[PDB]
């Protein structure tokens, strides 16, 4: 009987399992099967750890869709994932590293039990969002339908365009979400996130995913969002980002230094099935 | 002979880790894959003096170079693959059978040495993370390593 456990990360429930000490091999049809909550398991995603295949890495791991084909998300599961390996002895390591589909991390398991990922240097300049502009501004103005925003611009790897607000569930996230995603100003489209300041140390957030709409736990653009406050001198070096789905905590130094990206990872339930 | 009647060798393997939790993997002499030295008990030798052996002759490693953190209780078996199987030799061995023992290197690397003998088995090693031998390993041993690598980890797992 196959192993398996349940947890939570970013708003997403996984199906976890450890294939390291196992010997199972997921198919298309298994993944599928498994999938299915009455005949299988369920999940919204499944994380498979697996050997590492460089000798100088610890793990790799994949993550597979309801479908059956491997997804490939920057980052996506890797709370889950080093909690898990801890958690079913795996590894004693704190700083853990693993290749996944997208190349490789270093994990850092914190005494809180919480999960500090590496998410690079954030950089504004708008030619690398893309950004239609100029040069570089800690503020930038955009008209949107007939209405005027402001808004400040950056890429984590990928486009965002974040702007304040005085209360998320007060923010016209579904019009002015839409209207902005698809801006002529953004020729590959960006993600719109609405921040509401608590404090400088503290912020809500809605996202407008790029072509997805609104999701749970936008962890890039918890990223951006406290970046550009950060660039904007609006908001302190650690941010609490309180999000749909649940909490993260940014830290970054500013231009020179990575942002960090620190989340948890709920270890849900255990489980058997035979396969 | 040693073959049993089964037609399997006995067998000693050895899993050497450093302090910072890393395994050597050694490199078959003249060829490119890679393995744990492993090797046969000779006539009289209980398994430990058969690990003894080996490993000197193997790796160059003496007593007090090491020290002794478990063992399997076992024997675990792989089979040839029948490809490689010699049935003109009497009595045919079809697979070996493996006692394993976890050692921890309390020497220097440059004690290590694959040169002590006549015909050495190895011409390279090097430190890998723990459990890359898992997926590295050739396929007919693979459900033995995958064992021996499960229950030696809570051993290795504590010199932090
Ligand atoms: N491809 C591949 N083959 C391997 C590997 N490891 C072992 N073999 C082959 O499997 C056969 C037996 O190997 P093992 O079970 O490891 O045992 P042995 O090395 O024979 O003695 P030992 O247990 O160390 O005392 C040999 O083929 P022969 O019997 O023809 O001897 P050969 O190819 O050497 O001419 C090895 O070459 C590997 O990692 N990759
Ligand atoms: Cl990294
Ligand atoms: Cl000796
Ligand atoms: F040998
Ligand atoms: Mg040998
Ligand atoms: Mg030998
Ligand atoms: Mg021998
Ligand atoms: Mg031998």
């Amino acid at each position: 009987s196959m192993q398996f456990s349940k947890m939570h990360g970013l708003g997403n429930d996984f199906m976890v399992v450890d294939a390291v000490t196992q010997n199972v091999f997921f198919s298309p049809e298994l993944i599928r099967r498994l999938a299915d909550a009455h005949l299988g398991v369920g999940f919204d995603q499944l994380l498979v750890v697996e050997p590492p295949y460089d000798p100088e890495l610890d793990f790799h791991y994949r993550i597979f869709n309801a479908d059956g084909s491997e997804v490939a998300q920057c980052g996506n599961g890797a709370r889950c994932f080093a909690r898990f390996v801890r958690l079913k002895g795996l590894t004693n390591k704190r700083d853990i590293r693993v290749s996944t589909a997208n190349g490789r991390m270093v994990l850092t398991v914190t005494d809180d039990d919480l999960v500090r990922v590496n998410m690079g240097e954030p950089n504004f300049e708008p030619s690398a969002v893309p950004f239609r502009a100029n040069k570089a501004e800690k503020t930038y103005i955009m008209r949107a339908a007939e209405q005027t925003i402001l808004c400040g611009v950056v890429s984590m790897g990928n486009p965002h365009c974040v702007i304040q607000v005085d209360d998320v569930d007060t923010a016209a996230v579904e019009t002015l979400g839409p209207v902005l995603e698809s801006h002529e100003r953004f020729p590959e489209r960006a993600n719109i996130g609405f921040m509401q300041v608590v404090k400088r140390e503290h912020i809500r957030l809605r996202v407008y995913e790029r072509g997805a709409g609104e999701t749970q736990a936008c962890g890039s653009g918890a990223c951006a969002a406290v970046a550009v406050g950060i660039q904007q001198g609006l908001l302190a070096e650690e941010v609490r980002v309180e999000l749909p789905g649940g909490r993260l905590d940014i830290a970054w130094k500013g231009p020179g230094h990575p942002l960090y990206m620190t989340g948890p990872a709920v270890h849900v339930a255990d489980g058997f099935i035979h396969l | 002979s040693m073959i049993d009647d089964d037609g399997y060798r006995p067998n000693v393997g050895i899993v050497i880790c450093n302090r910072q939790g890393q395994v050597m993997w050694a490199r078959r002499f003249g060829q490119h894959s890679w393995q744990f030295p492993q090797g046969g008990i000779n006539p009289g030798e209980s398994a430990e003096q058969a690990m003894y052996r080996e490993l000197f002759e193997e790796v160059g490693l003496s007593r007090k170079d090491v020290r002794i953190l478990a063992s399997t209780r076992n024997w675990l078996r792989y089979k040839l693959p029948k490809r490689l199987v010699r049935w003109d030799t009497k009595p045919v061995c079809i697979g070996q059978k493996q006692k394993w023992f976890l050692l921890q290197l309390v020497s220097g690397d440059a004690e290590i040495n694959m040169q002590t003998s006549s015909t050495p088995e190895f011409d390279g090693w090097r430190w890998v993370s723990y459990w890359y031998p898992v997926r590295q390993v050739v396929s007919f041993k693979r459900d033995v390593y995958r064992r021996v690598m499960k229950e030696f980890a809570s051993v290795v797992m504590s010199l932090a």
